[PDB]
């Protein structure tokens, strides 16, 4: 069996907080750790949590594979359950991109020759935004089946193939030693129920007006605002008159344009006022 | 649906390598042009099918 | 004849009502992905 | 002795530890689980970061029979240290649903580990609850509400669930699914005010019932309890008159902002509307004359 | 000139080679290609040569007279090496007697039943795999409770390799019937298997299963439209697909838009558009219309969906 294109990383909540946690916590030490999963069948490699080696005194190098803190994490996690494999490791590379080196490869290389389908993921807090956490195992192609031409890569599925391989990635060699992998975070309903409440408010603050000295002075400063934007309104629209497209295609870029500034300040102060009617008049008839 | 799918091509297309401002100082040929792209030296540039 | 022929309108303008529904809900659902694009990018 | 118990900040990582440890042991009902809730703290905002499981175990007998062991605090610390040395330890939680009787006996535990007071941290780990399922209860001695003995007992305390730099990115990453990112502002704002209109009545609500429990007495009579409800009623503003006259008049100001902001809003509707109207006789007549 | 460049050093060029050979010659009775570059047949490995031996099945199609013994040189018994190529045997075989097939359900069977008790061997599961894709396709419509026994058997084995093509045998099997138990026992194990494979082959059985039964079929579109995992919902749109298939009922259509624009995993989109495509096949003249708008959404997938959506209706 030559692997196929397929393979999927179940990567779990818990395991990509930890991993990003971790990963945001050493820039820029190239930080790793243990990832405890479990081997579901050939082509999926689910992942339940991890936990992360200590970083020795090496800098940017992932080099510290101690031994005695890996088999004590492994022995005394057992005594509260996560009875898992050492299915894979985590390094983070901030700032570069996703991609193996030459001492990464050869840390790979002493993993797959204790499990062999043991995936590299590689973490990058630095260029991760809120929606795009860029993620991706990876894994060693065979040695000689090169000759061959078929590293593992059985196209049986269009699910492999819709991936596209990294620009700066390819400089480093993806198809040439390490062929990548999907992920795939896999939720929970009860996770995503309740991670609801980070975005949820104190229940005793919506009926909390205000200092009702600020709520007239931003109304006075608004007003104020918005009489100079008008005037100025009134002079864009005077000079409008004689100008041509090509520059109102560049005329406000680098002065301010009289006109969104005054739906904004419209827009921002009507929202504010509802708002405060709304919580006025309904904490005078409801507290009451 | 035309704003959305700008803004998301728009991620790859940054990542594109920019252009140096170039100056044009004397023409050669039919399609070679000789430019001065400040601020180290000249270069006989090729024009594209629409210059 | 004329059956046919209030067939055929009632048949369009159902379709035609498949074609609102859909565009409302892609519009609701163009504005959510714009934003979370924006924020992506 | 340090008073920080003023605010209680969680990130969520250490609580959804919390929930993958409870459906990781198996804990069926009326098993609790607890762990430890690794952190910052000597500030007034007690800041909770980190979390792992520990071998708690209880039989649902006498209270005095819970076990846990000694050694895998210790030995966590150590392991915790060494990936970073600015977690320490700040106490520890419990998966819920509600407090229990061993509660105060087992905090007396991790005081030698911990340095400040312990902190306990409830966990409505199979999501009963409608607000946030976590509380703090910073175990503190104060005279008996009954005009007894002074006793050590636990303090409620508000907690926020807030998120890092880079616990931001995951959470913002997981769910988006359900976030309703597009959402407007003031329809965000006014589903804030109901939603705590209704925590309103919840409140209340849950406040008639006990009070009718302690009139069939059911619960003893806490003199306390009786004397802030005094006070809330006390508090409770007459306005259906001078204040009534101040309202009214800032309303009437308040509504002719909103009419001039409106008013605003019309005009830069009409400017668009005009530009959009030019574009469109121009863009007509460039195909009328390409055309021909 | 296709051969030419396509290298056959690529299991995706090999296996699109042996599809277009396939269908140049379908049931033509003539392999001449494949007779001819038997170097070009060499370059197959692991999946390749499934697909190489069900090409050779599709190209002698119709022949029921005398097509085993065509096949006798790839069944098992054989001097056949690779377990890749009785496999692909018994899918070819399943595949030559389509409709028309009573010995080879009965012989596939057997070796269904021979063949299941074994667990883990990598050289029975994929045997397991074409038998049951042979012996499904063998019993369209039959409703033989006997097969789809012996293919409730294979499916609890819980293989992954196995697993895809004894659902899909067993979907093929009851075709149609809409059996009350094969429903549930489908649907409740399909909730269980952490193999992914294996949850969306249940889901298109699942949608096979309720083929033609309309008003029937209103319920498992409530709970697997609604349902968590991301496959089910796959098989929902499919499942409404074949429920109101050439039927254009507007709650199937309504709902399929709904999902097509209202879901996050947008394999279930290209489903539900592709779903939607199927409904409409007796209206093929409205459906350039509907999907007119589907086909320039931002999103990929919804595209490819909608294209192959104008593929099924305008065929
Ligand atoms: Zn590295």
């Amino acid at each position: 069996g030559r692997d196929d294109t397929k393979e999927t990383v179940y990567i779990s909540s818990i395991a990509l907080l930890k991993m990003l946690k971790h990963g945001r916590a050493g820039v820029p030490m190239e930080v790793m750790g243990l990832m405890l999963g479990e081997f579901v069948d050939d082509y999926t490699v689910n992942v339940v949590d991890v936990f992360a080696m200590p970083q020795s005194g090496t800098g940017v190098s992932v080099e510290a594979v101690d031994d005695v803190f890996q088999a004590k994490m492994m022995d005394m996690l057992k005594q509260t359950g996560r009875d898992q494999m050492v299915v894979g490791w985590y390094h983070s590379h901030p700032g570069f991109g996703c991609w193996l080196s030459s001492v990464d490869v050869n840390t790979q290389k002493s993993f797959e020759q204790l499990n062999s389908r043991a995936v590299a993921v590689v973490v990058d807090p630095i260029q991760s935004v809120k929606g795009k956490v860029v993620i991706d195992a990876f894994r060693l192609i065979d040695t000689g089946a090169l000759i061959n031409n078929l590293e593992p890569r059985q196209t049986t599925s269009n699910t492999g193939l819709l991936n596209k391989a990294n620009i700066q990635a390819l400089i480093h060699g993806l198809n040439r030693h390490y062929y990548s992998l999907n992920i795939d975070y896999h939720k929970t309903a009860k996770e995503t129920k309740m991670l609801m409440n980070l975005h949820k408010e104190q229940w005793q603050s919506g009926l909390k007006m205000y200092d009702y000295e600020e709520k007239e002075e931003s109304n006075l400063a608004a007003t104020k605002s918005m009489v100079k934007i008008a005037e100025q309104y009134s002079k864009r629209i005077e000079e409008e008159k004689e100008l041509t497209e090509e520059e109102l295609k560049t005329r406000y870029v680098g002065r301010q344009d009289p006109k969104k500034h005054l739906s904004e300040t419209a827009d921002e102060t009507l929202e504010n006022n509802i708002v405060s009617v709304l919580t006025a008049g309904v904490n005078s008839v409801a507290i009451k | 649906n035309d704003k959305v799918r700008f803004i998301k091509d728009e991620l790859r297309l940054l990542q594109e390598p920019g252009s140096y401002v170039g100056e044009v100082i004397k023409i050669v040929s039919d399609k070679k042009v000789l430019v001065k792209v400040q601020p180290e030296g000249k270069y006989i540039v090729d024009v594209a099918k629409d210059i | 004849d004329i059956y046919f022929k209030l067939k055929k309108l009632e048949k369009e303008y159902e379709l035609l009502t498949l074609q609102e529904d859909y565009i409302k809900d892609e519009q609701r659902h163009l504005k959510r992905e714009l934003k979370r694009a924006q924020e992506e990018v | 002795m340090s008073l920080q118990h003023e605010k209680v900040t969680i990130a969520p990582l250490v609580l959804l530890s919390a929930l993958d440890h409870y459906e990781r042991t198996q804990t069926k009902e009326n098993k609790r689980c607890v762990g430890v809730i690794l952190g910052d703290a000597n500030s007034s905002t007690i800041r909770v970061t980190n979390s792992f499981a520990l071998p708690f175990e209880e039989d649902e007998k006498n209270s005095d029979v819970w076990f846990l062991d000694h050694n895998y605090i210790e030995n966590m610390n150590e392991m915790c240290k060494k990936i970073n040395a600015k977690e320490k330890l700040i106490g520890w939680y419990h998966s819920g649903p509600k407090l229990r009787a061993s509660d105060l006996k087992i905090n007396e535990l991790f005081k030698k580990y911990t340095q400040n007071n312990p902190l306990l941290l409830i966990v409505d780990v199979k999501q009963q609850g409608v607000g946030l399922p976590t509380d703090a209860y910073v175990a503190i001695e104060q005279v008996k509400d009954d005009g007894t003995s002074t006793e050590k007992t636990f303090l409620h305390l508000p907690c926020t669930i807030e998120a890092e730099e880079a616990e931001e990115i995951g959470v913002e990453h997981l769910l988006r699914d359900v976030r309703d990112q597009a959402a407007g502002g003031l329809s965000i704002r006014l589903t804030n005010q109901l939603k705590s209109l209704k925590g309103l009545q919840s409140k209340l609500k849950d406040v008639v019932e006990y009070l009718d429990k302690v009139i069939n007495k059911e619960l003893p009579i806490n003199h306390t309890i009786l004397g802030k409800l005094q006070d809330v009623f006390n508090l409770l503003p007459n306005l259906g008159n001078n204040l009534q006259k101040a309202l009214t008049v800032k309303t009437n100001d308040e509504l002719m902002v909103i009419y001039i902001s409106n008013l605003v809003r019309s005009i830069i509707a009409f400017d668009d509307l005009i530009e959009n109207k030019i574009q469109n006789k121009k863009i007509q007549e460039q195909r009328v004359k390409d055309k021909q | 000139k296709s051969k030419s460049s396509l290298d056959g050093k690529f299991s995706l060029f090999h296996t699109a080679v042996s599809v277009a050979n396939g269908f140049m010659h379908a049931g033509t009775t003539d392999n001449s290609f494949i007779k001819a570059n038997l170097p070009w047949l060499g370059k197959a490995q692991n999946w390749a040569k499934f697909t190489a031996t069900a090409s050779l099945g599709v190209i002698h199609k119709g022949n029921l007279l005398e097509g085993k013994k065509v096949m006798a040189p790839y069944l098992p018994g054989s001097r056949a090496s690779s377990r890749f190529i009785k496999g692909g045997s018994l899918y070819g075989l399943g595949l030559i007697y389509a409709g028309f097939g009573r010995d080879t359900t009965d012989y596939l069977k057997n070796i269904i039943v021979e063949n299941s008790g074994t667990s883990g061997d990598e050289d029975v599961d994929v045997l397991l795999h074409g038998a049951s894709l042979g012996i499904g396709l063998a019993a369209m419509g039959s409703a033989n409770i006997e097969v789809y026994e012996a293919l409730k058997e294979v499916l609890y084995n819980d293989s992954a390799t196995s697993g895809e093509a004894a659902a899909l045998g067993m979907g093929l099997c009851m075709l149609g019937t809409g059996k009350p138990e094969a429903i549930h026992d489908m649907f409740t194990y399909s909730q269980e298997t952490q193999h992914g494979n294996i949850t969306r082959g249940l889901a298109v059985g699942l949608a096979l299963i309720n083929y033609g039964r309309q008003e029937l079929a209103d319920d498992l579109i409530t709970k697997m439209l609604a349902s968590d995992e991301s496959l089910l919902r796959y098989g929902g749109a499919f499942t409404i697909a074949l429920a109101y298939a050439g039927t254009g009922n507007n709650s199937a259509v309504k709902r399929l838009l709904h999902v097509a624009v209202s879901d996050s995993n947008d394999d279930v989109r290209r489903a539900a558009v592709i779903a939607l495509g199927f409904v409409l096949l007796r209206d093929y003249t409205t459906v350039p219309r509907i999907v007119q708008l589907l086909s320039k959404s931002h999103n990929a997938h919804v595209r490819c969906g909608t294209a192959f959506a104008l593929g099924i209706a305008c065929a």
